[PDB]
């Protein structure tokens, strides 16, 4: 960007927003899962690190199609194994170019 | 007819309608039966693609 | 007003029929049938 | 009462005014609304 | 097995429709079974509501019977009663409170 | 903006918009007529 | 903190009302009393409780450590307010004024609550602060406020999905629907059993099995006992760790009417020293009775009374006195004969059994509206 | 008087002499986005209560591109020849009226019938005809589209979740929009038509042939 833009007293604070580590890819697991149908027993830790850090755009991305999968099969509770498949076709688009 | 656009003059504007509505009209939703088109150009290189 | 004469002076109802019904009948269950398993 | 920018009931006949026409919409509101951000709070906020 | 069990009732509706009461050695012997189990299977079925009927143990005479009861008429308006008693409650909220 | 409650207005140049702002708005400063006019508010830039 | 907090409330009553059984309920409520800083709830428990003489260092202190928590919020809402965030203040008491609730009464755990209310501008913590209120109305028994924030409670699961504020929140109307006797909502409310977690009020979920299994089993009829509890493995696997739930299960289904009564009346009896089933495990169990009664009577026409003994369950007279207690309730639609030694059924239609109800219930709001027009209108 | 509600535009596909008998099968190598289209569309309109139970926000509506040629009148032959709701099959072209509010009420009244008729299904083609983006406000020809695209983007907001009014539009170029028509609320389902290269190729060998 500009230099006349990066003039230090034009500025007051720049601020970095970096990808989110295991932890911070898990509050957003934790979040986001809120207004889903879950299946007692997940253990959000392991599809959080199923993830190495795309973005929290991403979480969503997941949490979201996972239950396609459930009403593909046509449930009414999301089960864990679901997100592992979710995460193989997401990380498969990260994957993809 | 035209390639297309980036949206220069205010004049192409319902032109390019007036060509979707050609294309759509072409073979669009309709058994286009018994009605045979013929064209024409001197330069085809001023042409929609997907006309 | 109220000046009323004086010749004299849910965690309720549901156990008020229970009380009704289960009123006076051996309040005690534990040995009742395992002392008719015996003798009846 | 007479707002700047703001409807009115009107007579034709002679355009006598009749009444005020309640309000229509903020320039800001309207605009605004026709973008639709997601808006969000703390409470969705992952680790920030 | 489970399709046995279907298959048994279908014959067990099948056979037992015709009449009103028979004995349960004439149905044994027409679907060519025993008298315990099917006694036992057919309290099963008045148990489980699917057939309903009665039965008998002196002989074992089935007595079946149906009526479909008048139901809509009753219980639908009672439920108004019970809107309308929570109405009357909404009216102390108007009018005990009020005047 | 949601929670200290300033008027949350983001802009991204588009003509839709603009007939809101003015009928040409020959600057952008046409904006701030709306903005002092709610004036506890925050403005928003894409990249 | 509420978490613990129902078997606190479980073991007053186990302290109290089992008047026998009053030592070691003082001595572990004790245990968990004078310590982390409870004073208030427990003066009249200590009037239902011994002397206990010297409480009077073993208040101040616990008032004094109170003191120090009050004083530290006294430390905390003016370094708070000098550079306000989002209202550190009630951002502090708004998780310390449940310290206030638990510790302190409902008093300064209800303002704080409803003065932090109107802090978040979500329901993240608006609806926990209504699971709060939900709970202390539970603990104070608050029936009527309870029914104020399960609709203020239910107001805000409609945007969002929220299945941990919801099927967290059926299990606190299936608490309420068993604390009155309102058993097929109890059972409704306990259907699912499966997005119900390892809580911590029942800590075993098989409790909560237990539970819904009690309640279910007068809820619902064979249809669904026969499909439905029989072929959940969700309901199978939890009760495969019970042997006598499991038989007491089975004895009715399996059509094992004499080993019932043996197991009625085990899970009966822990029914009777079960708090919040106190109140109402005698119409648990008449229920019980002429369920199996009636289930069994509605397959024969000719049987005798003699039969029931020897398979049913023993005692011919006891049988007798229990049977003519029931027709003579105006239930268990049948006809017992005494002297040719036979018991008959009949049926009613559903004619005169639905006009009962009916008329049950047009005499009450002719009590209701007649009761109301004399009261309006001077 | 109040009136029952009336358009005058594909009055709504006359369903007899109307099905362009287009099948399923006559579309190869869509396995992708013929199921996942079926996904969008038809299983929230059936199944709704599967997306209310589990609650997982069906799309509002949905948009389709690509190169042309690329099957995107063809599949909207199939779904609306196999499809069950009612369906409104409009030629996007047409709202610049000569007279002024006919398009504005030319759209209203479209989505009066979507919401009087059925659970229905609304296509849309040529949408760069209306969603362009830049504006002029010294024509009024450019003035009416404007007012064009205020309506449609009100009446997609004006919806409550509780109607299968389902909104299929089919473009040739994503660039010359509007992605405030692309925002979250009224779109969110987006589908690019890629060329096959080998492998879905040789299945319209196989069809065609
Ligand atoms: N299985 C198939 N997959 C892709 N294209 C096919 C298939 N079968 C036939 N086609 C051809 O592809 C064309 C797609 O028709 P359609 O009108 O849907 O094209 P389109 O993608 O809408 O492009 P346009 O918008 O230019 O018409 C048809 O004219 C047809 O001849
Ligand atoms: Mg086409």
């Amino acid at each position: 960007l500009d230099s006349a833009l990066l003039r230090p007293g034009r500025i007051d604070r720049k601020i970095e927003f970096p990808p989110p580590n295991e932890e911070a890819r898990l509050d957003i697991l934790k979040i986001h899962s809120r207004k889903m149908n879950l299946t007692r027993g997940i253990n959000l830790r392991k599809i959080a690190e199923l993830m190495p850090g795309a973005s929290g755009a991403e979480v969503k991305g997941v949490c979201t199609e996972a239950g396609m999968y459930a009403l593909r099969e046509r449930r009414v509770h999301v089960t864990q194994e679901d997100f592992e498949m979710a995460v193989a076709k997401v990380m498969q688009k990260d994957s993809e170019k | 007819g035209g390639r297309r656009f980036s949206e220069g003059t205010s004049a192409d504007r319902e032109i390019q309608r007036t060509l979707m509505e050609l294309l759509n009209q072409m073979d669009g939703f309709d058994t286009l039966h018994r009605v045979k088109m013929i064209m024409a150009t001197n330069r085809p290189d001023t042409l929609d693609p997907a006309l | 007003m109220s000046e009323k004469k004086q010749p004299v002076d849910e965690d309720n109802w549901d156990d008020d029929n229970v009380e009704d019904d289960f009123s006076n009948q051996l309040r005690a269950e534990l040995e009742k049938h395992g002392y008719k398993m015996e003798t009846s | 009462d007479v707002t700047p920018n703001c409807r009115v009931a009107l007579r034709n006949d002679s355009y006598t005014l009749h009444k005020i026409l309640p309000n229509k919409v903020d320039p800001l509101v309207s605009l605004m609304m026709v973008e639709k951000v997601p808006d969000s709070t703390y409470e969705m906020i992952g680790g920030l | 097995a489970k399709l046995y069990d279907n298959l048994l009732e279908q014959n067990l509706i099948r056979v037992i429709e015709p009449f009103s009461r028979v004995q349960i050695e004439h149905i044994s012997s027409l679907i060519k079974l025993s008298k315990a189990d099917v006694e036992r299977k057919l309290s099963q079925m008045i148990l489980d509501k699917k057939f309903h009927g009665i039965l008998d143990q002196g002989e074992g005479v089935l007595i079946i019977f149906d009526e479909p009861p008048v139901d809509k008429t009753y219980e639908a308006a009672l439920e108004t009663i019970q809107n309308m008693s929570k109405v009357v409650d909404s009216l102390y909220n108007k009018a005990k409170k009020l005047t | 903006a949601h929670h200290t409650d300033c008027t949350f207005i983001r802009v991204s140049g588009s003509e839709l918009v603009q007939k809101f702002i003015g009928e040409g708005a020959r600057m952008v400063r046409e904006l701030f007529v709306m903005a002092r006019e709610h004036a506890p508010s925050i403005i928003f830039m894409d990249e | 903190p509420k978490n613990p907090d129902l078997r606190i409330a479980q073991l007053r009553f186990l302290l109290s009302l089992p008047e026998h059984r009053g030592d070691a309920a003082v001595r572990d409520e004790l245990m968990a009393a004078v310590r982390d800083n409870n004073m208030a709830p427990y003066y009249e428990a200590l009037c239902k409780s011994l002397d206990w003489q010297i409480d009077v260092d073993l208040l101040n202190k616990m008032k004094k450590a109170n003191e120090d928590e009050l004083k530290r919020l006294d430390e905390e809402l003016e370094d708070a307010e000098k550079n306000l965030g989002e209202s550190e203040i009630r951002d502090a008491m708004m998780a310390k004024a449940e310290y206030l609730c638990r510790i302190g009464d409902k008093e300064g755990a209800l303002t704080a609550f409803r003065k932090t209310y109107d802090k978040t501008v979500a329901l993240g913590h608006r609806l926990d602060i209504v699971f709060y209120l939900l709970r202390i109305g539970l603990f104070y028994m608050d029936n009527d406020l309870i029914t104020r924030n399960t609709e203020k409670a239910k107001s805000l699961i409609e945007e969002g999905g929220d299945w941990d504020r919801r099927n967290r929140l059926k299990v606190y109307q299936g608490l309420y629907c068993v604390a009155i006797r309102d058993f097929k909502q109890a059972a409704e409310l306990f259907l699912d059993t499966v997005s119900t977690f390892t809580s911590y009020e029942l800590m075993d979920y098989k409790t909560f099995v237990t539970y819904t299994v009690y309640v279910s089993m007068i809820a619902l009829e064979r249809p669904d006992l026969r499909e439905k509890v029989i072929k959940g493995a969700e309901i199978l696997e939890v009760l495969h760790s019970l042997p006598a739930v499991r038989q007491y299960l089975f004895s009715l289904y399996e059509c094992r009417y004499s080993v019932f009564f043996q197991s009625l009346a085990v899970v009966e009896q822990e029914m009777k020293k079960d708090w919040l089933f106190a109140p109402h495990y005698r119409y648990y169990v008449r229920e019980m009775r002429i369920h199996a009664y009636s289930q069994l009577l509605e397959s024969y026409r000719s049987l005798t009374l003699g039969y029931m003994a020897e398979a049913f369950g023993v005692g011919v007279e006891f049988i007798d006195q229990e049977l003519s207690r029931f027709i003579a309730a105006g239930r268990l639609h049948c006809k017992i004969d005494k002297v040719n030694e036979i018991v008959e059924t009949n049926r009613p239609d559903s004619k005169n059994w639905q006009y009962q109800e009916t008329i049950k219930k047009g005499d009450l709001l002719l009590n209701r509206v007649q009761k109301l027009s004399r009261v309006i209108n001077m | 008087d109040v009136l029952p509600p009336e358009a005058d535009s594909s009055i709504m596909m006359l369903t007899s002499d109307q099905k362009p008998d287009v099948m399923y099968a006559d579309i190869g190598g869509m396995d992708i986005q013929k199921q996942e289209v079926r996904e969008a569309v038809e299983l929230p309109l059936t199944h709704f209560e599967l997306y209310k139970q589990i609650g997982i926000d069906p799309p509002r509506g949905v948009l389709m591109y690509g190169p042309p040629g690329c099957g995107k009148t063809m599949l909207a032959k199939a779904v609306a020849h196999h499809t069950t709701a009612a369906f409104i099959r409009v030629v996007g072209s047409e709202f610049v009226q000569k007279y002024l509010g006919e398009g504005p009420r030319m759209v209203r009244d479209v989505f009066r019938l979507a919401k009087e008729n059925a659970p229905a299904i609304i296509f849309i083609d040529e949408i760069d005809a209306i969603a362009t983006k830049r504006f002029d406000a010294q024509t009024g020809a450019d003035r009416e589209v404007q007012r064009i695209l205020l309506e449609l983007l009100n009446q997609m907001d004006g919806f409550d979740q509780n109607v299968n009014v389902k909104v299929i539009m089919a473009t040739n170029r994503a660039d010359t929009l509007d992605p405030a028509l692309l925002r979250p609320g009224r779109l969110d389902r987006k589908i690019e038509f890629p060329l096959p290269d080998r492998r879905q190729k040789r299945l319209i060998f196989s069809t065609i042939t």
